């Protein structure tokens, strides 16, 4: 143990004349009063070593305080007893339940999966939400994020998915790994209560990091969660669904620790290595040849100023296979969940649809509904620019279509669980507004069978 | 004839006045934005040096 | 003991050597004047100190003495109806003692009146096992507010000796037999303002606060224990809104923190508030208020102090079981204070110059608010509702302070320059603004009123949104081609804006609107729209409807000025609307 | 004892570094005795170890490091204040400029002053009739208020500032205003306009002037407004005067700060401006108002030109965040021939409520203000909507608002720089313009007033 | 060569002393773990190293081994029908050797098999004076392509001993009497990926490549040695178009390069291409294809070196006289790796955050493509046609 502390500059501390200290090594700080405070090495030198204290540096006398180097980084204790438990960002118990004896301790950075070892996403995931299941299908092993904004109900959305998500058939059922990143207690308490009230907790593992928690803990949170996820999926053969929020808060913790090392930022004040960082996180998903389980990621982020060009939604869309987008315009109109299907995309939907997974009219009706909805909004706009009179009788239908599409199809409620059968047959009832003539993007092999 | 002229006015008012206003008000903003991004990054480089 | 020596002075930042036995965040006496400071950094024996007072005339060689304690507040009777400075100095006592109308230096003042005699009422009985938070008795500090003397944190034992009578805040009113020995307990307890006062458990704030502000209570409500931010440009009216909430809210106590703003505004509060009497209560508004004032031209570092001394005082009264509202005007100045110091230390800044840990700080602050079960046997309910002003440069909310704030607050009251320059007050942007409490408050309201309230708010917001989607087209194609349905929509949305949203704070009747008056006003406005909607469906024309509804639409416009005892003059409008509308179909 | 050192380490621009130095305090006044015997006053910016950084007000032109010395006077920058300053004209450092008698200082004052105790403050609510309708009614100035003018280069802000000073008076009193004028980096013509105006009205004998011209050293501009405000606070609170302070151009002050800031290689904020611009500006503008028990008062009317006519620029934006409202002049109204060119919509007074009403101006002040504001905004909207889509394209009631807006600018706001309207005239004029709108549109005025005043 | 000593670890930056014998842009093995790094700066003996893998667990004292060379590629038999990453890490070999599904940190495996026996067929004979380029023999690497053993650059002289037989890529097949003395040639040569392989002369691309795609061959033709940009919006069918180009273009070899692509998108490529069929023979396209595969989470250096590794291989087979087609997807993601390296090197940003030398780097890549006269007495003629996909935000 070293009682050799040189400087304290803010929450950052300089420990001198050490040796064998590694980067990102966990440390322990015993202050003069006996109080124990834990920290992590951010920078390590010749004979100096810089650390950040998680719980701050208030009331520290450095001449009289010592530092212990734990000789290991942030690790995660894993067991199959994690299911049904609620932890904090570091993976320590938060539910006041029977403490867990880990099987082994793993590093939380994972591994880069060999390109020729990955397996294609195959299975359709029923989220129970029409706007997602039908128009932007989630497939087992995908990374399909949710682009939201401040004051937007992504909270209620995330809770709904975690609650309704299921695969058809496949009796072996889901392990939800929910990670909360730098959110308020009031919101974390919502998630924890919602999981208990419905019983989703018993098939779930929670990593709950709060807003006034250490930045270092916010950063480790999604890495810990995915580590537990990969353990359950690739060692225990479970199919794992990972929901993380808020990703925007993750980048901010990255910036805070980046400025400590005096690193000159890149685009819009974010680290140059943000891409690699986010890539390292979001790529930890999918299937692997010769293994049973899977990892499915739904990263949730809040776009600052509702701006899609912002680094965080911009770089995430590069790594993830599509995105679900929540708009304020839909929210303000009472549409919940406020999913705007037009900028929304699922790049793997073509894999989790069709007979044997969903009905044969899935990909077909999706395209038609998407088209008619765009023609509906154009029609509604026409009736304002030119007026009532310029509308064709086919235009008035398309307008009425989009209005019903928003208020009946998209607007289902955060507690309504729709089977893909109910969703598909709903989408047909809406196409029934249109004359059979207009549905030209579907075959009439399919049309004569399902058209109301 | 009057409806044509009223419509003509708005077509012209939009094509000649409103759209070009928007078009390089946009252009002005995008270049002001990139002007400041490049200003801030040059600031931070000096602050790191000091 | 140890005496440090100054080796550098630059602005509020002082660096001194020979401070090795001192500690981080310790309070300091700096220079020959003995001004108050805080150790923020320590390199070897050299301490970096930020000074909460002026440093002009202080040079190297001068002594520095550490108090050995961090910035704290005195929590006891004598705090209500008092105005303190950033580091909790009684500004009126300051005025008396120094015999000046200005703020000098090196003046040490105890926070509370230590010689004032209060009557302590022993409610607890001797021989009772106590722990932190237990009420051993109370003092009637005001007529309404009952100041409760709680067992300080860290104290656990048995009540051996306690009695009622008249004491000062220094006289040991109670004694406690602990395992470490007998402990004397006063009515005052000290507490470090940068450490949250511990609770038993935090709760979800589900009870909506009554602010009487029609736009807030109806569309963007905040619950007791909730958190709200009011970002806006200068002249938008952030201060007037916070004052409305300060004076009309149904909370027990109000803690107003003047952080880096105008001195006359603080002066407005000490004079206006004592003459604002609640008839149901019977007592003055100042007798439920605490003021913390650290004006713009006062010491910069004291801005952060004002914020923390304010929230800590609120936590103190929260721990008694009171619902407390804490106003922060403005949080930007606190942020600007850090940014100022961040640069003086030549750190690597975050975006727009602020420190990269700006978000963490704000997070620490707002998380100290909330509805909680306070410590103690009684398991009392207490709440802290945080209302913060944010002052972004040029109203550009893209800035870190507003952005970091919106990540932790649940209510966003976005102020707009356009509304403000249209005398649309409160200048709240109803399209940008939001409340994550709307759904829950909606359930509460539906139950209390036994009306389909949630539907009305949603419909109200839907119409206001549809107006926005209609305006963005009308702005560049004109008024000409709008169908009767859309013009009716605009007329309803205009009614929501002008007859419901706009609310004069300086009016006698309009300054406050009850929950039941809000329901009636909104009912009337939507009723007109819905009944005129049906008429339009029966061959009636838009302009025929407006021509015949000139009289009844005026009653809607002057509905806001209807006295609280004559609400029947609003419910009746629903009948006239339906009556007049169908007569137009003739 | 005279503390002096012959050990200047480095000279860079307005900054100077002195080494091997002892007992020097922060913000200490200093004199550089240049090798030619010329004296140049300065100020200690920073003290560490045996080193001292100082800013030279007159600059460091032609300075030889070896043969120069620095004297440390053992006190901050002070101003010799006296009632003898009335009618006198001083330069940026408070030194006489009018070649008159020597001032015999009653006392000396730290030009930084002291923050007025918020409890000691007396809330300013005494109505000042400026004669300008755009101000007296819509953006009411009260005695003890900080109400700046937001202008631009080439705009007539000096004409406005001079008119206010000529016509400012409270009601039911024979009081006048002691005028403290601060010139900050403004040109000769800009200065001589005020000089000649103060003479043609005799106000020059009720005035104190601190003049820093465009040919004066830029660093002097930092001390200049503090000199003026120290004179103001002295005359007001120690000599029981009601002082009207006018400072222009506040922009030049800010750019002086940035010069020093940049020279010190301080961590730059926006556009090079320091991170302490708000605080530094506030310590000037918060130096105004009334004090309980004292008969005097300080009323600040700073003048700044918005760079690029953009009020989201740091200087006007931060100022707006400090002062109690603002009077904005737009270039569009200036070209239209509006005198004064006041755009009432982005203009504001935060002290108009308690200063107006029954017993102060008239019972219908607040109501007509809000109604004129609303109608003008709607009327101006209609005006722009008719210039781009034609008169025939607009609603029949909105053309009325358009005719109102035109008439409001040309007859209400536009009044001339030499016209002094009584509040009663201004209010009666306001009702004249409300009469051209239907009674049913006046939704912000209650039927109490409408029956009584509406013609 | 000297082994370094880490004296500082900070983020992706590693500083190490005793690097005095090393060079700039040298590829390094940082730490006990030996993670991928590169020498960016060097004061005295102290090197500033950018580590392209996680530096967690790394600290002062640990050694640094320089590879004594810039980022390079092994060129020779065993390279066709293979899949590598950006820095030419054999993905199949990783599966076998490491016996895992992961690209482990600090794992270094040679690009080619250095133990596999090939039949060497000598075409040249004794007493023949050879210059760089001249084909001394050939080896049938696959059933489609004949791999031609060339004499490496910087080597000239008379052949003193050469014979046919079964050799590996390390055994001496030819001995050349040079001016320096007697040098023995192997079947493999190394080459840095950011230095273009020398030619005798660059020529105009005036011969149209036959794609069979009517819209291309008719209205928007590309010549052998030309270059084409292809936007890739979702649901456009770029994958179908790309496959059609790769198997129908009259090119001898195809070099596909994946740059920081989505994991699941990269898996489609890495699997649907061995499914492609060469129409002239009927075997997989892989028989005349070299595939570069990089996912987003892979080291930024690999993402950024992807198109350079690919075209160096292209240049290599080009020098044999073959017509190569280099196909990069997506170059916009390649630029991301460069943008990332720009901010990490704390350079002065150019447009939209890209480094000011983006244009140069793009020019450098595309100018290496084209029809050339390969070095050698035969003056052979080969070409590289570039089809790059741009998928912008
Ligand atoms: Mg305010």
């Amino acid at each position: 143990e070293y009682r050799t502390i040189k400087e304290v500059v803010g929450p950052l501390m300089a420990v001198e004349k050490v040796s064998g200290v590694k980067y990102e090594e966990l440390i322990e700080v015993r202050m003069q009063n006996g109080e124990i405070r834990r920290g992590q090495v951010l920078e390590v030198q010749e004979d100096k070593a810089m650390v950040q204290i998680f719980e701050g540096t208030s009331g520290i006398n450095l001449k009289n305080s010592s530092v212990r180097f734990l000789g290991h980084p942030l690790q995660l204790g894993v067991s199959e007893d994690m299911i049904g438990r609620v932890f904090d960002g570091l993976g320590r118990p938060k539910d006041n339940g029977p403490e867990i004896l880990p099987e082994k301790y793993l590093d939380i950075n994972g591994e880069v999966i060999n390109p020729i070892a990955r397996d294609y996403p195959d299975e359709f995931i029923q989220t129970g939400i029409s706007a997602i299941d039908h128009l932007n299908t989630l497939v087992r092993g995908q990374k399909l994020p949710v682009f939201s904004g401040s004051g937007l109900p992504h909270k209620e959305l995330a809770a709904q998915i975690a609650r309704q998500a299921t695969v058809l058939d496949s009796s072996d059922d889901f392990a939800v790994v929910f990670a909360a990143i730098g959110i308020t207690f009031e919101e974390a308490e919502f998630f924890m209560e919602d999981f208990r009230q419905t019983g989703a907790i018993d098939r779930s593992v929670m990593f709950m990091n709060l807003a006034n928690d250490p930045a270092i803990e916010r950063i480790a949170t999604p890495r810990m969660a995915l580590t537990a996820a990969e353990y359950l999926a690739y060692e225990k053969g479970m199919h794992v669904l990972v929901i993380m929020t808020d990703m925007t808060n993750y980048a901010e913790a990255l910036r805070e620790i980046s400025a400590a090392r005096r690193e000159v930022p890149g685009r819009r004040g974010y680290p140059g290595y943000l891409y690699t960082n986010l890539a390292t996180l979001f790529e930890r998903a999918g299937r692997i040849r010769g293994l049973k389980g899977s990892v499915t990621q739904i990263p949730i982020l809040t776009m600052p100023e509702d701006d899609k060009t912002h680094p965080i939604p911009d770089l995430t869309g590069y790594i993830t296979e599509g995105q679900i987008i929540l708009t304020r315009e839909l929210y303000k109109s009472g549409i919940q969940p406020p999913i705007d299907v037009l900028p929304s995309l699922s790049r793997l939907k073509d894999k989790g649809t069709g007979a044997g997974k969903t009905r044969e009219d899935h990909a077909a009706t999706m395209n038609q509904l998407f088209a008619a909805y765009a023609q509906g909004k154009q029609a509604k706009e026409l009736a304002v620019v030119l007026g009532e009179s310029a509308l064709s009788d086919i235009d008035k239908i398309y307008a009425k279509f989009a209005e019903r599409f928003e208020n009946e199809y998209v607007n289902q409620g955060f507690y309504t669980n729709r089977t893909i059968t109910e969703t598909l047959d709903l989408g047909w009832e809406l196409l029934a507004m249109l004359p059979r003539t207009e549905l030209k993007r579907i075959k009439d092999d399919l049309l004569d069978k399902y058209l109301p | 004839a009057e409806e044509i002229e009223k419509t003509r006015r708005r077509v012209n008012a939009l094509e000649y006045m409103t759209i070009p206003q928007l078009e390089e008000t946009i252009y002005y903003i995008k270049m002001k934005l990139e002007e400041n991004e490049r200003a801030e990054v040059t600031r931070l480089i000096k602050v790191k040096n000091m | 003991m140890q005496i440090g020596k100054i080796i550098k002075v630059s602005g509020p930042l002082v660096m001194a050597e020979n401070m090795s036995e001192a500690s981080i965040q310790d309070m300091c006496l700096v220079g020959d004047l003995g001004v108050i400071g805080e150790i923020i950094e320590m390199r070897q024996d050299v301490a970096s100190i930020q000074v909460y007072e002026e440093t002009s005339g202080i040079g190297p060689g001068e002594p520095v003495r550490s108090t050995g304690e961090a910035l704290s507040v005195e929590l006891g009777p004598g705090i209500i109806s008092q105005m303190f400075d950033g580091i909790q100095r009684p500004l009126d006592t300051f005025m008396e003692v120094t015999q000046s109308n200005f703020l000098g230096r090196g003046v040490q003042l105890p926070a509370l009146d230590h010689e004032k005699q209060w009557w302590f009422e022993a409610t607890i009985e001797e021989g009772t096992e106590v722990s932190a938070g237990d009420i051993i008795g109370y003092v009637d500090e005001t007529k309404i507010i009952q100041h409760k003397i709680m067992v300080p944190n860290g104290i656990k034992g048995t009540v051996q000796k306690i009695e009622s009578g008249s004491f000062t805040i220094d006289d040991p009113i109670c004694v406690i037999e602990t395992e470490q020995g007998l402990k004397e307990l006063t009515m005052m307890q000290k507490w470090p303002v940068r450490r949250g006062r511990p609770i038993k458990q935090k709760l979800n704030p589900d009870v909506p606060m009554i602010t009487g502000q029609r736009v807030i209570d109806t569309f963007f409500p905040v619950t007791k224990g909730g958190a709200a931010a009011v970002p806006g440009p200068f002249g938008a009216g952030k201060t007037v809104v916070q004052h409305q909430i300060a004076k009309w809210s149904d909370v027990d106590l109000v803690v107003y923190v003047g952080c880096g703003e105008r001195g006359n505004e603080m002066t407005d509060v000490v004079n206006e508030f004592p003459e604002l009497i609640d008839p149901n209560t019977g007592e003055s508004l100042m007798e439920r208020t605490v003021l913390i004032a650290n004006t713009s031209n006062m010491p910069v570092a004291a801005r952060e102090a004002s914020i923390y001394t304010g929230i800590t005082i609120a936590e103190y009264f929260r721990d008694m079981g009171y619902d407390v509202a804490i106003m922060a005007d403005s949080t930007s100045r606190w942020a600007e204070a850090l940014r100022e110091m961040s640069g003086r230390l030549e750190e690597m800044p975050g975006d727009e110059g602020y420190p990269a840990y700006l978000g963490s700080r704000l997070a620490e602050y707002y998380e100290r608010s909330g509805r909680v079960i306070a410590l103690g046997s009684d398991q009392r309910e207490g709440s802290i509702t945080a209302i913060s002003a944010v002052s972004p440069s040029g109203g550009d909310i893209s800035e870190p302070v507003t952005q970091n704030t919106l990540r932790v607050v649940k209510v966003f009251w976005g102020l707009d320059s356009s509304l403000a320059q249209k005398r649309h007050f409160p200048s709240i942007n109803w399209i940008q603004s939001y409340s994550l409490y709307s759904t829950e408050v909606g359930r509460y309201m539906d139950q209390i009123l036994q009306q389909d309230w949630s539907d009305m708010v949603t419909e109200g917001m839907r119409i206001l949104q549809e107006e926005e989607q209609l305006n963005e087209i009308v702005r560049l194609v004109g008024i000409d081609s709008l169908s009767d349905n859309d013009r009716l929509t605009l007329e309803v949305a205009k009614s929501i804006r002008e007859d419901y949203l706009q609310q004069n704070a300086f009016d006698d009747v309009d300054t406050f609107t009850s929950r039941e008056k809000q329901f009636n006003m909104l009912k009337v406005i939507l009723t007109f729209g819905k009944e005129a909607r049906k008429a339009l469906s029966l061959g009636a024309y838009f302009n025929e409807i407006m021509e015949g509804t000139v009289a009844v639409r005026e009653r809607i416009s002057r509905s806001k000025y209807i006295p609280e005892e004559e609400l029947a003059k609003i419910s009746s409008i629903n009948e006239e609307i339906k009556e007049t509308i169908q007569l137009i179909v003739s």
